[PDB]
């Protein structure tokens, strides 16, 4: 989606700056945990799917 | 999307019982010499008297238009007789925005060799709309407008070089 | 004044009156007023705002 993630808040507002933040980062941690694990896990299987056709040319031989 | 500024309240033509060349202070220097905003004009006095001020502006352009206008709060009442009347009042309104303002004469801690205070407001007009300013004082007036259209954006502050 | 006797939140509203001319508010209402009101909680003034609006 079309975002600009910056907020401008006052001296009096420091409230709503914290809630602003508290989504910036748990954002932030949502996409950095499920970015590395995806990564970790399709890593497994492409590495497995390369070990599964080799097997399958040994045995068809 | 459409943003263009123009002259709402041309000094030439819209002030006749004021003073709008004697609004100039050393706090907003030029070329090193007492000037002021561009895009509002500090009214005084003319002669001995600041008679009750009263222009309104209906929105010809086919959008919003963007409003400024500043109340001045003088730090002492022989400096406010000097610029202004006595018990004063400044009053803003259009069919959606209404505020009266009261000058705060007071001196307060000087910031740019200045010990008054000078508060500025804004409102949106919409289109086919009316704006009314009325005073007995004290009113920055505007003399530029913007018309406009938004783009549901932001704002970087940064160093960095533009291509 | 109103003691709330009902046991729970009453919502009260109120409206305050802001004439065009002086002629208008003499023969409505005095000249110089005031509205005041308050709860234990709230507390607010009012003061009339006389002109001519769009």
């Amino acid at each position: 989606q079309f975002t600009a993630v910056g907020k401008e808040f006052n001296h009096l507002e420091k409230r709503i700056e914290n809630l602003n933040k508290k989504v910036d980062d748990g954002f932030l941690d949502i996409w950095t945990y499920n970015a590395e694990l995806l990564v970790l896990l399709e890593n497994e299987r492409t590495l497995d799917y390369h070990d599964s056709n080799v097997k399958n040319l040994y045995e068809k031989v | 999307s459409s943003f263009e500024r123009f002259e709402i309240f041309p000094k030439t033509s819209s002030w006749p019982n004021h003073d709008s060349n004697k609004g100039v202070t050393a706090a907003c220097p030029h070329a090193g010499a007492k000037s002021f905003y561009k895009n509002l004009i500090w009214l005084v006095k003319k002669g001995n008297s600041y008679p009750k001020l009263s222009k309104s502006y209906i929105n010809d352009k086919g959008k919003e238009v963007l409003v400024l206008w500043g109340i001045h709060h003088p730090s002492t009442s022989a400096d406010q007789q000097s610029l202004y009347n006595a018990d004063t009042y400044v009053f803003v309104c259009s069919s959606r925005y209404s505020k009266k303002f009261k000058p705060e004469i007071a001196i307060c801690p000087k910031v740019r060799d200045q010990e008054g205070r000078m508060n500025y407001y804004w409102t949106l007009v919409e289109p086919g709309d009316k704006i009314t300013f009325e005073a007995t004082g004290n009113l920055v007036v505007p003399r530029y407008a913007f018309a406009m259209e938004r783009n549901a954006s932001g704002i970087i502050i940064s160093d960095t070089p533009v291509h």
